[PDB]
C-alpha cells in the first residue's frame, strides 16, 4: 500500500483528543443533571469544531469524481523519443492514481448526467510528479484558456436561482455554444453516447492539447495522448442514464469500486500519436488547436505502457477530494506547446489549489507527496509539516556549501523547455486565422457514427434545445448546426417547431475517420464484471432452483449475477422493491417465475417493468427453462428478435445469452428518422 | 516555534479546572484561535503540536488533513468497528474525568462575586515587599509613563487609584506630573510583606556562568592586548562570556568600539594600557569608549581597572560599591566575579526624600 | 435594504477590471500570434484567479437547499407573554429570509431524496437579526450534540468510497439508528410521507426545542414554534421520488422559484405551544428532551403572525449560499433551554461560518447584516469592510466618554437571560433518566397514521433496511422496531427474510395524537401552483383544440398547465422526449390523441402511455376529456381519482375536486 506511513489504525484503543489524552464523546458536561452545558468542556468543543470544519470546497471543475491507485509498467525503453525516466525501461513499474469525473455538476450530483469526463492520471515518478489531467473526448469546447470562465458559467446552473443542476439543457449553455461555434466539436462528442459513459472502465482518456516528447540531446517531436480502454466502449441510452441519476447516483464510483474489489482492475494501453514539428499545419489545421483531432490515418497510435488501476483508496476524503492535479507538474522528456488553452491551465491549477486547501503546503498532503526526495528553498506558509535543516536557504550561497545545486539539461537530470522553441512577432490579444474553421471537424465525427449512432445524437440535440425557452437562441442554435450539417439541422428543427435554415456547404464533407464510432466498435473484448439480474419467486421452490443454477454457471464467468424475488432469504440478492433494469446489463426471467408477469410489497407491475425497460433499453434479455412464450408475449418481447434468448438448456442458455452480453446493445430496437 | 500552538484546555487526567472566571474563558480561546493561526481545523497535526502517544478518535477532513484514516465507521455507538474507539472516563482507560466533588448552584448570573471586590490591599502587600530603591525604580516607571499620558482627566484618574494602594505613591507619582495627590484614604493600607517577591531583596545571583563581561581594550598597545587576553584566560574557565573590544577586529578582538555599547555587558573592564582612549576616530563614533564605560556604572554594573585616571574621567569614585582597581589579575578576577553574583549596587541610584 | 445598496448592474457599459480599469477577456496576451501566453497579461490572471477561487466550503448539513425573501407579519400586540419587539404591535411587519433544505446530501444531490428537511427563518428586526432555524420533522434523531458528529457521520456516505449519497439506506446509518434508539421517533418521521414532501410550500416548520419567552417583568414561559403550512400537507410517493431525483434534482427549488414568480408566494401561520415552567414534566416526559413532542391535546396552539415569502433572490450565491443563520442570534423576549442539543448547538453555528467564510466578519455579508446600527469593539479581522472612527474601542473608557453603554434588562432593551433560571448539583457528564423513553412516542406518532399511510412507512423501512448488508445490523434493527411495535417488526421481517423477535410490550400503547397525519389531513386548501400535463398529439387538430380549451379553464385556476406533443409549436410547452409523470399532479389525455397509447424516433417507445399509467399508479388524479385509453392503461372507469367526459366544463370542476383530494390512496395495496 502506497501510503501505508500515513495510516491511523482505529481497530482497538481507547478515544483520545488529537493530543493523546484520553476522554469520552457521548455526553455534555452540565452544570447538574438537567443543567447547561459548560464552556470549560473542552471533550465537546474539540469535537464539534472539528466537524464544523470538516468541508473544503469542492474542485471549481470536475467536482463530482471518484479515484483509485495502480500501476503504470513501460512497454519499452523509450529513449529514442523521450528523456522520461519512467519511460525509460521495458517493464519498468511507476505507481499512479487516477481520478475520473464528470465536469459541471457539484458534489452529490449524479454520476450518469451528460457531461464531458474527466480521467487525471498522476504518475509518482522516479524523477518527480508527473500528471496527465485527461478528459473522455479528445477535444475542448474552446480555444483560450480565459475563456474559461464564460464557458463554465453558462453550463453551469443559471446565478439568481441555481437552476438547472448538472445540466447543459438550458438557455444559457446554448446560448454560449452558438455565439462560440469553437464549442462545435465537444458539443457533437457530449452530445453522442461519449457524453454518457457505462462506466469509467468503457471510455477512454485523451490529454487533449498536443504537447512535446524532448530526448536528452534536445531534439523534440509533437505528441497526443490516447489512452485506449481495454475494457471496451460502451454506453448508456438516454432514457436509462435519466433513471439510473435518481436509482443510483453512485453509478460509476460503485462500479469502479466493485471491479477493483473482485480483482477485475480496469486496464488501458497509454499510447501516443507522434509526428514531427514540420507537421504542425500539416493535417489541414492547426496543432496548436485543442478543438480538433489527428484523425488516426495520418497518424497512428504507438503503445507506451500498460495502466492498470487495482486498489480502492483507504479514506475517500484524504486520497481522492485531497488530490491536486496540475499539468503543471512535468518531468524532464515532456514539454508543452503554445496551445492557448493549455498556456493558461498552467496558472489556473496552481493557483486553484491555494482555493482547496487554504494555504500553500498542499503538496505535503500524502497524496500529492513525491516518491523521491526534495531539495528546494520553499519555506513556512500554513500548515509547514517539514521540519527544514538548512539554515540557509538562499541561492547563491556558500555559507550552505552552494546546495542545493542548480539543475538543468547538463546537470542534474533537470527540467529543460525544448531548445529548438522560438517566439517572433508582436505582443498580439489576437487569435490566429489558422483556428478559424469549426465545422469540419464536427461534421467528419457525425459522419464516423452508425446511422442508429447519428440519430441517437440528434435525439440528445432534441431534448435539450427542446428545454431552451428563448426562441432566438434556438434560430442560433440552428444556424450553427447547419453549418455542421444540414440534414442534423433539419432533424433537429422538426423537434422544436422551428424551420432549418438553408443549407450553407461550406464546411460539409463525406469523410470520416476511425475509432471514435461507440455503437462500431465491435462487440466488447470482456463481459467480466457486466451484470446479470435473474428475476424469480418465492412462490415457487423451483424457481429458486433455476437461479441458482443460473448463478453458478454465469458466476463461473465473471460475470455479477443479482437474483431478485419478493423478499429476501437464502441465495436471494435484491427485492423487486429495490431491483430496477438499469442496476443490469442484462435480464433474465426463470420460468418458474411466469406467474409475475399487485402486491404490498413492491409498486405495481415492477417485475414486468424491469423486463421490459431491460428490453427497449437495447439490452439482451431472455426466459430460461423451456417455457418462454407467457412472459415474452406479457412484455411484447418478439420471441425471435435479436438479442431475445430462450432456452431449456442451463448451458446452452448461457452461451447464447453471454454473446449477447458482448454485443451489448441491440440498435435495431430503436427508430429512425426517415 | 512559530507554529506552537498552546491550549490550556490540552490537560490531562489527575489535573482539573476551577470556577476562576478567567481560566473558564480562556478554554474557549486557545482553541478557537489556532483556527485563525493555522488557517484550518487540523493544527494538532503540525509536528511540534503532535503527542507522544497514539491518537484514536472520529475526527474526520478538514483542510490540511495529513492522516488516511482505516475505520470506515467513525461514529459511536457502533457495531461495525467493534465499539471501537472505546469511551474513556474515571473507571476505563484512563480517561480524563471532572473533578466528583464540583458542584454548582444559585441562579444563571452575570454578576461579579463581591469576594472578588478589593483591589488594592496586595498592591500594597507587593509594594511592601520590595527593597527601598525597588520601591523606586517602580516610582520612576509609574512618572515615566504617566507623564506621556496627554490627558489631564486620566492623570488625575490614575492618581485616584494609586492613591487607594500608597497615598506615599501617589504623591511621589504626583510630583513629577505636576498634580498634587488627592487626600490619604486608608481603607486598604496596610504595613504586611510577604517573602519571595522582591527581585533585589532576593540575594546575590546563584551561579554567573553566562553572564557576560566586556573587556575594553586597544590595538596600539601590545601590553593592552597582553591583560586582555590574560583576563579572558581566567574569566572563561568560570563560564563567563568575555567580549574583548578595540579600535578594528584581529586576533583576541571579538567586537569593535563602533558596535560595542554597556548593553552588551554585565560588567565592564579597562585594561590600563588603554587610558588613552578614554581622555575622536573615524573608526567609532566620539567619546565612545568613555561613554561605555560610563553607561555600565550609571546603571549599576560592576565596573574595573586592571593595571585610574580613567575612573576620573569617567567620574567613577575609588572606593566605590563594585568598583574594582587592582594590578593583580588573580586578585582582580576574585573580587569582580563577586560583583558580577551581586549583579546590581543599587547605591548608585538617587531615591526620593 | 442593507441588500439595494450592493446590488451591481451590468446591463451597460464597457468590461471593467475589479479596481475599475476598462479592459478585454476574449484573448491571452501572446508572444506572436501563435506564441506562448506571457505573465504580465494581467486581464488573464485576475479574471482566472476570480474564477479559481469561485466555490466555498458546502454547509457541513444541508448543503443542498434555496431561499427566498418575505416578510412576517404580527397579528397581535404580543406583550403579554414576550418583550419580543417583532411582536408587540398588531400588523407589526419584519422583513425575514428563508432557506429549506435537505440534510444528508452535498450541495448538487437531488431536492427528493429522503431525508429530514430544514426550514430556517430570518427575521430582521428592529431589535436585532433573529433566526428560528427549524426542521419540517418536530422531534431530531440525539438528544446531546456532543452526538451531531456520530449521527452525521452514520448517515452520511461510507468514507471509504464515499457511497451512497443523500440516503440512510446503507449499514452505518441503521447500524448507528439501531445501536442509538434515541433515534427511533425522528427515525419514523423520515420514513413517512414528512421524508418525501411534494414541496417546501407543503410542509410544516418546527422549532424542535423548548424555548423560553420571557416578558418585560422577567417572568418567563416555555414554547414550541410551529409554523403551520397554508398551502396543506403533501407528500410524493418513494417510487415517484426516485424518478424525480432522475428527471429533476431542482424539483423544490424549482416549484418554489415558480409559486413566488407567479404571485402565489407560499404561507405559514407562526404558532406556538405555550406552557408553564412548572409543567416541564408534567406530560409524562421532559420538555428538554428534543426527542419529543407535546401533544396537541395537551396543549393547543397560538397564532402569533403570518409568514410569507414573496420575493426571489438575485444572486443565489450572494443571498442563498452565503446566509449563515445562528440559534444565537436571539433578541430580547426569547431565551434558551437546559435541551443538550440545544445548548450545543449555540456553539456549532458561530464556529462554522468561519470554516464557510474564510474569515471572522461575515456578519457583513449584505444577506447576514442587521436592519439597525451596529456599536460594539469588535475589530480588525481579515475582509473588514468598516471603518471604525471610535478610537477608544475598550470598556470601561472616558476616552470615548463611556460609548458604547452596556445594555441589560433594566437598560437600552439588553437581552437577558431569564431570571428565574437555576443550576444545582454536580458538575456532571451524566444522561437524564427522565430521557430515557426511546419508544413510546414512536408509537404514538405511528398509531396517528392512517393505514395506507401506515403501510408506506413499513415499505420505506423494507426498502432500506433490505439493502442493509450486514445480518447482524439488520436483527438488531428488528429488535428496536419491535419496540416501538410488534406489527411493524413482523412486517419488516418479512421483506428482509428473517424473523421478527416476539412482542415485548413495555412501550405499546394505543394513543392516538392530531396533527401528525399526512393522508389525514383532508384535501388541499389551495389547488394554485398544481401542474397539470395535457397528453395531446400533432397528428389531429382536433387534439389541439381540445388542448387549449381544457388550458384557458384551468389556467383560470391558478393551475400551471402544460401541453404535452411530438414535437413543439403554438400551444404546445413540452416534447414526450422530455416530459415525465412527475411533472405533474394530474394528467389529462385529449381523446384525440388516442392512437398514441398501442413507436417514433421524437420520443422512446410507449412513453405517452407511461406518463398516464405512472401518474395512475402514483396515486395522482387523471382523464380522459372526450375507453381507449382507460383500457390500454389497464385503469378502471369507475376508480376514484378517475375522470371520462366529454364535456369541459364537467370535466373541469371534477378534476380541480381530485386535485384537491391530490392522492388517491386506494391505488396501494395492504398487508395482509
Ligand atoms: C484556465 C482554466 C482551465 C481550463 C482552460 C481547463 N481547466 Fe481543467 N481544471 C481547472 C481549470 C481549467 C481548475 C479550476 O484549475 C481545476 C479545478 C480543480 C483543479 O485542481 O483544477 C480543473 C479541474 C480538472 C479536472 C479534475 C481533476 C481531478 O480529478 O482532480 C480534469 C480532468 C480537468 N480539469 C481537465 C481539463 C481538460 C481535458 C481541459 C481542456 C483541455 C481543461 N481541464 C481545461
Ligand atoms: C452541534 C451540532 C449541531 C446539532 C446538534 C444540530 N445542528 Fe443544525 N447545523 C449545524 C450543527 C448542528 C452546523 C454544522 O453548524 C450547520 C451547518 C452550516 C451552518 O450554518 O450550521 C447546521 C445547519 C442547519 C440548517 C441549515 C441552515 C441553512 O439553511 O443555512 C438547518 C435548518 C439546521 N441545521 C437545523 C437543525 C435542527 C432543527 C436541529 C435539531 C434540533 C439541528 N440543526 C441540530
Ligand atoms: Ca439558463
Ligand atoms: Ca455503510
Amino acid at each position: 500500500s502506497p501510503l501505508a506511513a500515513y495510516e491511523v489504525d482505529d481497530s482497538t484503543g481507547y478515544l483520545t483528543s488529537d493530543v493523546g489524552g484520553p476522554i469520552q464523546d457521548q455526553t455534555s458536561l452540565k452544570a447538574g443533571i438537567r443543567g447547561p452545558t459548560l464552556l470549560e468542556d473542552f471533550m465537546f468543543r474539540q469535537k464539534i469544531q472539528h466537524f464544523d470544519h470538516e468541508r473544503v470546497p469542492e474542485r471549481a471543475v470536475h467536482a463530482r469524481g471518484a479515484g483509485a491507485h495502480g500501476t503504470f509498467t513501460s512497454y519499452a525503453d523509450w529513449s529514442n523519443i523521450t528523456a522520461a525516466s519512467f519511460l525509460n525501461a521495458t517493464g519498468k513499474q511507476t505507481p499512479v492514481f487516477v481520478r475520473f469525473s464528470t465536469a459541471a455538476g457539484s458534489r452529490g450530483s449524479a454520476d450518469t448526467a451528460r457531461d464531458v469526463h474527466g480521467f487525471a492520471t498522476r504518475f509518482y515518478t522516479d524523477e518527480g510528479n508527473f500528471d496527465i489531467v485527461g478528459n473522455n473526448i479528445p477535444v475542448f469546447f474552446i480555444q483560450d484558456a480565459i475563456q474559461f470562465p464564460d464557458l463554465i458559467h453558462s453550463v453551469k446552473p443559471r446565478p439568481d436561482n441555481e437552476i438547472p443542476q448538472a445540466a447543459t439543457a438550458h438557455d444559457s449553455a446554448w446560448d454560449f455554444f452558438s455565439q462560440q461555434p469553437s464549442t462545435m466539436h465537444t458539443l457533437f462528442w457530449a452530445m453522442s453516447g461519449h457524453g454518457i459513459p457505462r462506466s469509467y472502465r468503457h471510455m477512454d482518456g485523451f490529454g487533449v492539447h498536443t504537447f512535446r516528447f524532448v530526448k536528452d540531446d534536445g531534439s523534440s517531436k509533437l505528441i497526443k495522448w490516447h489512452f485506449k480502454s481495454r475494457q471496451g466502449k460502451a454506453s448508456l441510452v438516454w432514457e436509462e442514464a435519466q433513471v439510473l441519476s435518481g436509482k443510483n447516483a453512485d453509478f460509476h464510483r460503485q462500479d469502479l469500486w466493485d471491479a477493483i474489489e473482485s480483482g477485475n482492475g480496469p486496464e488501458w494501453d497509454v499510447c501516443v500519436q507522434i509526428v514531427d514539428e514540420s507537421q504542425a499545419q500539416a493535417f489541414g489545421f492547426d496543432l496548436l488547436d485543442p478543438t480538433k483531432i489527428i484523425p488516426e490515418e495520418y497518424a497512428p497510435l504507438t503503445k507506451l505502457g500498460l495502466l492498470k488501476l487495482d486498489r480502492n483508496p483507504t479514506n475517500y476524503f484524504a486520497e481522492t477530494e485531497q488530490v491536486m492535479f496540475q499539468p503543471g507538474h512535468i518531468v524532464r522528456g515532456i514539454d508543452f506547446t503554445e496551445d492557448p488553452l493549455l498556456q493558461g491551465r498552467l496558472f489556473s491549477y496552481l493557483d486553484t489549489q491555494l482555493n482547496r486547501n487554504g494555504g500553500p503546503n498542499f503538496e505535503q498532503l500524502p497524496i500529492n507527496m513525491p516518491r523521491v526526495p526534495i531539495h528546494n528553498n520553499n519555506r513556512d506558509g500554513a500548515g509547514q509539516m517539514f521540519i527544514h535543516r538548512n539554515k540557509y536557504p538562499y541561492t547563491p550561497n556558500t555559507l550552505n556549501s552552494g546546495y542545493p545545486r542548480q539543475a538543468n539539461q547538463n546537470a542534474g537530470r533537470g527540467f529543460f523547455t525544448a531548445p529548438g522553441r522560438t517566439a517572433s512577432g508582436a505582443l498580439v490579444r489576437e487569435v490566429s486565422p489558422t483556428f478559424n474553421d469549426h465545422w469540419s471537424q464536427p461534421r467528419l465525427f457525425f459522419n464516423s457514427l452508425t446511422p442508429v449512432e447519428q440519430q441517437f445524437l440528434v435525439n440528445a440535440m432534441r431534448f435539450e434545445i427542446s428545454l431552451v425557452k428563448s426562441e432566438e437562441v434556438k434560430k442560433n442554435v440552428l444556424t450553427q448546426l447547419n453549418r455542421v450539417s444540414h440534414d442534423v439541422a433539419v432533424r433537429v428543427a422538426a423537434a422544436i417547431g422551428l424551420g432549418a435554415p438553408d443549407a450553407d456547404d461550406t464546411y460539409y464533407h463525406n469523410n470520416k475517420t476511425a475509432g471514435v464510432s461507440i455503437v462500431g466498435s465491435g462487440p466488447l473484448p470482456t463481459i467480466k464484471t457486466l451484470r446479470v439480474g435473474i428475476l424469480a419467486t418465492t412462490s415457487e421452490s423451483s424457481a429458486l432452483d433455476q437461479a441458482a443454477q443460473l448463478r453458478t454457471r454465469l458466476e463461473k464467468d465473471g460475470l455479477v449475477v443479482t437474483v431478485v424475488a419478493e423478499t429476501l432469504r437464502e441465495g436471494v440478492d435484491q427485492t423487486y422493491s429495490t431491483a430496477d433494469a438499469t442496476g443490469f446489463d442484462g435480464v433474465v426471467v426463470v420460468d418458474g417465475a411466469a406467474a409475475l408477469f399487485s402486491s404490498p410489497l413492491f409498486p405495481t407491475g415492477r417485475p414486468l417493468q424491469i423486463f421490459v425497460d431491460a428490453y427497449r433499453w437495447g439490452k439482451p434479455v431472455g426466459v430460461c427453462g423451456g417455457k418462454s412464450s407467457e412472459v415474452l408475449d406479457a412484455a411484447d418481447v418478439p420471441e425471435d428478435g435479436d438479442g431475445v434468448y430462450s432456452e431449456e438448456s442451463v448451458d446452452m442458455f448461457v452461451e447464447e445469452f453471454e454473446k449477447g452480453l458482448a454485443t451489448f446493445r441491440f440498435t435495431d430496437r430503436f427508430a429512425l428518422d426517415s | 516555534t512559530e507554529q506552537v500552538m498552546f491550549q490550556p484546555g490540552h490537560i490531562v487526567r489527575g489535573i482539573d479546572f476551577t470556577e476562576d472566571p478567567l481560566l473558564q474563558g480562556r478554554l474557549f480561546s486557545y482553541l478557537d484561535t489556532q483556527l485563525n493561526r493555522n488557517g484550518g481545523p487540523n493544527f494538532e497535526q503540525l509536528p511540534i503540536n503532535m503527542p507522544r502517544v497514539p491518537i484514536h478518535n472520529n475526527n474526520r477532513d478538514g483542510a490540511g488533513q495529513m492522516f488516511i484514516h482505516r475505520n470506515k465507521y467513525p461514529y459511536t455507538p457502533n457495531t461495525l468497528n467493534s465499539g471501537y474507539p472505546r469511551q474513556a472516563n474515571q473507571n476505563a482507560g484512563r480517561g480524563f474525568f471532572t473533578a466528583p466533588g464540583r458542584t454548582a448552584s444559585g441562579a444563571l448570573v452575570r454578576e461579579v462575586s463581591p469576594t472578588f471586590n478589593d483591589h488594592w490591599s496586595q498592591p500594597r502587600l507587593f509594594f511592601n515587599s520590595l527593597t527601598p530603591v525597588e520601591q523606586q525604580f517602580l516610582v520612576n516607571a509609574m512618572r515615566f509613563e504617566i507623564s506621556l499620558v496627554k490627558s489631564e482627566e486620566v492623570k488625575k484618574n490614575v492618581l485616584t487609584q494609586l492613591n487607594r494602594v500608597s497615598h506615599d505613591v501617589a504623591v511621589r507619582v504626583a510630583a513629577a506630573i505636576g498634580l498634587g495627590a488627592p487626600d490619604a484614604d486608608d481603607t486598604y493600607y496596610h504595613n504586611n510583606k510577604t517573602a519571595g517577591v522582591s527581585i533585589v531583596g532576593s540575594g546575590p545571583l546563584p551561579t554567573i556562568k553566562t553572564l557576560r563581561v566586556g573587556i575594553l581594550a586597544t590595538t596600539s598597545e601590545s601590553s593592552a592586548l597582553d591583560q586582555a587576553a590574560q583576563l579572558r584566560t581566567r574569566l572563561e574557565k568560570d563560564g563567563l562570556v568575555v567580549t574583548v573590544v578595540a579600535e578594528t577586529l584581529r586576533e583576541g578582538v571579538d567586537q569593535t568600539y563602533s558596535t560595542a555599547d554597556a548593553t552588551g555587558f554585565d560588567g565592564v573592564v579597562v585594561v590600563d594600557g588603554a587610558a588613552a582612549l578614554f581622555a575622536s576616530s573615524p573608526l567609532f563614533p566620539t567619546g565612545r569608549p568613555l561613554q561605555i564605560f560610563v553607561d555600565a556604572y550609571r546603571w549599576g554594573k560592576p565596573v574595573g581597572v586592571c593595571g585610574s585616571e580613567v575612573l576620573d574621567a569617567a567620574d567613577v569614585p575609588e572606593d566605590g560599591d563594585g568598583v574594582y582597581s587592582e594590578e593583580s589579575v588573580d586578585m582582580f578576577v576574585e573580587e569582580f566575579e563577586k560583583g558580577l553574583a551581586t549583579f546590581r549596587f543599587t547605591d548608585r541610584f538617587a531615591l526620593d526624600s
